[PDB]
């Protein structure tokens, strides 16, 4: 009910990001939504004296046919002054189950600083640039802006105070427009508790991190090895020697002495079996000197394995994986690689939000034009991470398979 | 007097930290001074400008060419940034046919919209005195000056705010704004249409805006931004390829301008060679002799541009189709239509700058471009007709290491077809010879060796001059492909070669890679295995090629 002064970083102007083209149905949905919001004072039309712009598009979240308005506040977020912080709940990832709630509506009841509103300007585009685009700016806290959870933090604390005092065993976290609630109850008791918290928030996504673990490097167990089998084993071991110090491959390479056919079976000498066993024992241990640095960026690499299978690694230093995983879920994307990749990016970003409380920078195995043409068609989250595009096929694809 | 409704002013500031312009007035002839005094006198009598005292410290130079020409370049440098709404003109192919279309040009466009009073002091300009024996006559603008940075944007936004209720209460007509002209279109009867045009002229007159009292001097066909707009069709303004004894750089850039512009409706326009002659020239007067490829391409262009071709307007009730054809050398051409032989528009796509490529990637990129253009123009993705079998695309995207996707499409058998030229095996081949390859080179003398040793005792080492490590690894694989049967396993330690071949190109810059591709196409089964170098892997003989 009282506006808090908000400014930008020193020496940085407002965001001036080009609005990309939208389909007719998305434009109509944004016109209807923005008309309804304008009738409610959440946004207001602006004149040509506002040179700033932030992209806007429309999505349809899970289990809903109603269109939702999504604003790509990435530039405004990186240009907005740093708000200060709450230490990340290191026990949120430890809890057995976590449920994600959309608390974006609660942001619209708090007015936005008057002098900052011109920086939230967005444009509903028109087909074929026939008529001018409909320009709006926000009067309240917008969804997607990083200052909205920072300003609403006090109000959220006051609303969640009785529930947190009532259940000290329930962990509550907040990131952007999302509220992550972790506990160890039963799925039914968890759903009833979530309905309790949602009506508690009213009068004012099953996720199980315990069923997630870090993945080790595994080697084949064979009774008969071919030349090709041993060659691949030596390649994977030489790759793993960049991560684990004690990996030794000379006794296995000793078997490849001589030009033999790739399909020829080779028996393992005793020294080779001993070497392979030592390498297994070394791989069973965790990585030496792997820590998290909050001042550094998180990097996520994704490899396409085929048959709807995808592998990923979150790290900060090369060969120092903080997390590794294998997303193979099939949900109406069997014939679309881009939809699979987008759901993978969303899931990995959610895991990163749970573990560290921030999103990683992705390295996507896709061409820039394809991804930038189709990724908004399958996006269902309220945040957007940063990404880059790898155009050279990495050799380490099958070593994560 | 009927009360004219006021137009809300747009608050305007200068850039942060900057001040208004202060430029010295130029000395003018007595004739020019008299002319400017008369013009400014009439304008003051109309209310566009006003006399100001000596307190105003800002000044902008003025000229007479009589007509007054105020040079606002300094104030434009010092004026804030505006939201320019004119970025990318509407494409004629996106318009929808209307039974009646009327044009209304607004007289005194900028000189009818008021300027922010707190900003008028920055528009000050002085008229010099005769012999400069008196202080010059000082004026400031009360309306949007023609040539000022914020005149088009403020004019457009004010006109939009005025036209909003009329467009709301008249959904059966469409209105379009462009500079000082409005285009209204409707499917009503000509009487009802002219009636609603009269209502629009009245509604604009309620704000003090004058429309053509005469019949509008613009009638079909309309010549607009290089386009011809007709009642039932559209095209480009006539494209004439001239006959030249010798072609210079400016003639070739004119030719590629006319061809690039004409390619959006004339199908099959190619510009690869004519624009290839401009590679790294940077000299406007340099005469470049035309290659025979460019002359034959120009002959095909003259054959396509022989007789006029037109495009139709958009019908939202019919499906939107886009058909693609390969033209060779990285050139692609596409037609977008809704009925056969009646194109909405056409275009082309040239491959990006790359060292390796294949046809499936280029076709994908072209599909993405066409998709973006269609969403811009029509607001929807068209259904595609592509020269590629369904099974080819399925093998490609299922085996490609990258994620890739094409929207809804169907196969059209219009050669040349896009195909996969080779597929590498997933597992080693039983009964096929195993070639262990390697290559090495000396960094100083540029001398190297490339060769292989096989499980059957076959060997080869070839010496090479003026080579590198990468060249000798590729050359080693090439030798293994040369001297092996229809099925072959190949073992290499070159991460470079594996990085090239796993990208699956069918055409490359390096003639060595192209030869490798030509060898792969002839094979039945090829399995390419990689091992680490210098790890004592027998068979992989690094010392055999370092002698
Ligand atoms: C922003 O406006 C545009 O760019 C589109 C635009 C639309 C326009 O006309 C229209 C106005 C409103 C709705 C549809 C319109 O064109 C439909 C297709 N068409 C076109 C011409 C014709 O006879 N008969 C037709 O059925 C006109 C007459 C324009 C005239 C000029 C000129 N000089 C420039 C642009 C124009």
């Amino acid at each position: 009910i009282e506006t808090v002064p908000v400014k930008l970083k020193p020496g940085m102007d407002g965001p001036k990001v080009k609005q990309w083209p939208l389909t007719e149905e998305k434009i109509k949905a944004l016109v209807e939504i923005c008309t309804e919001m304008e009738k409610e004072g959440k946004i207001s039309k602006i004149g040509p004296e506002n040179p700033y712009n932030t992209p806007v598009f429309a999505i349809k979240k899970k289990d809903s046919t109603k269109w939702r308005k999504l604003v790509d506040f990435r530039e405004l977020n990186k240009r907005t002054q740093d708000f200060w912080g709450i230490p990340h709940p290191a026990g949120l990832k430890k809890k057995k189950s976590v449920t994600v709630l959309d608390v974006g509506d609660a942001y619209f009841s708090v007015p936005l600083d008057e002098d900052f509103r011109k920086y939230t300007a967005f444009t509903i585009p028109s087909i074929n640039n026939e008529t001018p685009g409909i320009r709006y700016q926000y009067n309240v806290l917008p969804q997607g802006w990083k200052g909205s959870p920072a300003i609403f933090q006090s109000s959220m604390t006051k609303i969640l105070e009785p529930f947190k005092k009532q259940n000290p065993d329930i962990v509550i976290y907040q990131y952007m427009d999302d509220l992550y609630v972790g506990s160890d109850l039963e799925i039914g008791q968890h759903r009833t508790k979530i309905e309790e918290l949602r009506q508690h928030l009213l009068r004012w996504y099953e996720l199980h991190p315990d069923k997630w673990t870090v993945q080790p490097i595994v080697l084949p167990e064979k009774d008969s090895w071919t030349v090709n089998d041993i060659q691949k084993l030596v390649g994977k071991l030489n790759w793993a020697s960049q991560i684990y110090p004690g990996i030794k491959v000379r006794q296995l390479s000793k078997l490849l002495r001589g030009t033999k056919a790739l399909t020829e079976v080779i028996p393992l000498t005793e020294e080779a079996e001993l070497e392979l066993a030592e390498n297994r024992e070394i791989l069973k241990e965790p990585v030496h000197g792997v820590y998290y640095d909050p001042s550094k960026d998180l990097i996520a690499e994704i490899q396409k394995q085929g048959q709807g299978q995808w592998t990923y690694q979150i790290y900060q230093e090369p060969f120092k994986n903080l997390k590794t995983g294998k997303y193979a879920r099939m949900r109406g994307a069997h014939t679309n690689d881009v939809k699979q990749l987008t759901e993978a990016v969303q899931k990995i970003t959610t895991e990163s939000i749970v573990i560290w409380g921030k999103t990683p920078k992705f390295k996507l195995p896709i061409q820039k034009e394809t991804w930038e043409t189709w990724w908004t068609e399958y996006w269902q989250a309220t945040w957007i991470p940063e990404w880059e595009f790898v155009n050279t096929p990495p050799l380490v694809k099958l070593w994560y398979q | 007097m009927v009360p004219i409704s006021p137009i809300e002013t747009v608050p305007v500031k200068l850039k942060p930290g900057m001040d208004g312009p202060k430029v010295k007035q130029w000395p003018l002839t007595e004739e020019k001074i008299k002319a400017l005094v008369e013009i400014c006198t009439e304008m003051e009598k109309e209310g566009k400008i006003s006399k100001i005292g000596p307190e105003n410290p800002y000044n902008t130079p003025v000229f007479a060419i009589w007509r007054k020409l105020v040079d606002f370049r300094e104030l434009n440098k010092r004026t804030q940034d505006f939201w320019e709404v004119q970025l990318g003109i509407p494409h004629p192919a996106g318009l929808k046919k209307k039974k009646s279309v009327t044009v209304l040009d607004v007289g005194d466009a900028y000189f009818s919209v008021p300027l922010d009073e707190d900003f008028r002091k920055y528009t000050a300009f002085t008229i010099p005195s005769i012999n400069n024996e008196t202080p010059g006559i000082r004026y400031q603008y009360n309306v949007l000056p023609q040539g000022w940075k914020g005149s088009p944007a403020i004019f457009q936004s004010s006109m939009t705010k005025i036209l909003e209720p009329f467009a709301a209460q008249n959904p059966d007509i469409v209105i379009c704004q462009y500079m000082d002209d409005l285009y209204v279109g409707s499917d009503l009867e000509i009487g009802q249409h002219r009636t609603k045009i009269e209502e629009l002229r009245q509604h604009l007159l309620r704000w003090g805006l004058t429309t053509p009292d005469k019949k509008h001097q613009k009638e079909p066909p309309f010549l607009w931004m290089g386009y011809e707009l007709h009642p039932d069709k559209w095209t480009v303004q006539p494209i004439v390829l001239p006959e030249k004894d010798s072609w210079t750089v400016n003639d070739i850039q004119k030719l590629v301008g006319k061809l690039n512009w004409a390619s959006q409706i004339y199908p099959g326009i190619k510009v690869r060679q004519l624009s290839k002659l401009l590679r790294g020239t940077k000299a406007l007067t340099e005469v470049i002799p035309l290659t025979e490829e460019a002359e034959l391409e120009l002959a095909e262009n003259r054959e396509i541009l022989k007789e006029p071709v037109h495009g139709v307007y958009y019908d939202p009730s019919k499906d939107l189709i886009a058909e693609i054809q390969k033209q060779g050398q990285g050139q692609w051409t596409y037609q977008i239509y809704q009925e056969p032989f009646k194109n909405l528009k056409t275009g082309k796509y040239a491959r990006m700058r790359g060292a390796h490529t294949n046809d499936v990637k280029q076709l994908t990129e072209a599909v993405q471009k066409i998709t973006t253009e269609s969403i811009v123009i029509w607001g929807k993705t068209p259904k595609f007709k592509l020269p590629i079998q369904k099974e080819t695309w399925e093998t490609w995207w299922t085996e490609y290491w990258q994620a890739t996707w094409i929207p809804e499409w169907e196969f059209v058998n219009t050669p040349p077809l896009v195909k996969l030229w080779y597929q590498l095996e997933k597992e080693p081949i039983v009964g096929a010879e195993t070639f262990y390859v390697d290559g090495a080179a000396n960094r100083e003398t540029k001398l190297g060796k490339a060769g292989y040793v096989t499980n059957k005792g076959r060997q080869k080492v070839v010496p090479l001059t003026n080579t590198t490590n990468q060249k000798t690894e590729l050359q080693a694989i090439y030798l293994a492909l040369q001297d092996s049967g229809l099925e072959v396993n190949i073992v290499t330690d070159s991460q470079y070669a594996l990085g090239i071949i796993q990208a699956q190109p069918d055409k490359s810059e390096s003639e060595l890679v192209n030869q490798i591709i030509e060898q792969l196409i002839k094979k039945e089964k090829v399995y390419l295995a990689w091992v680490p170098a210098h790890k004592g892997i027998g068979g992989n003989e690094q010392v055999d090629k370092l002698v």
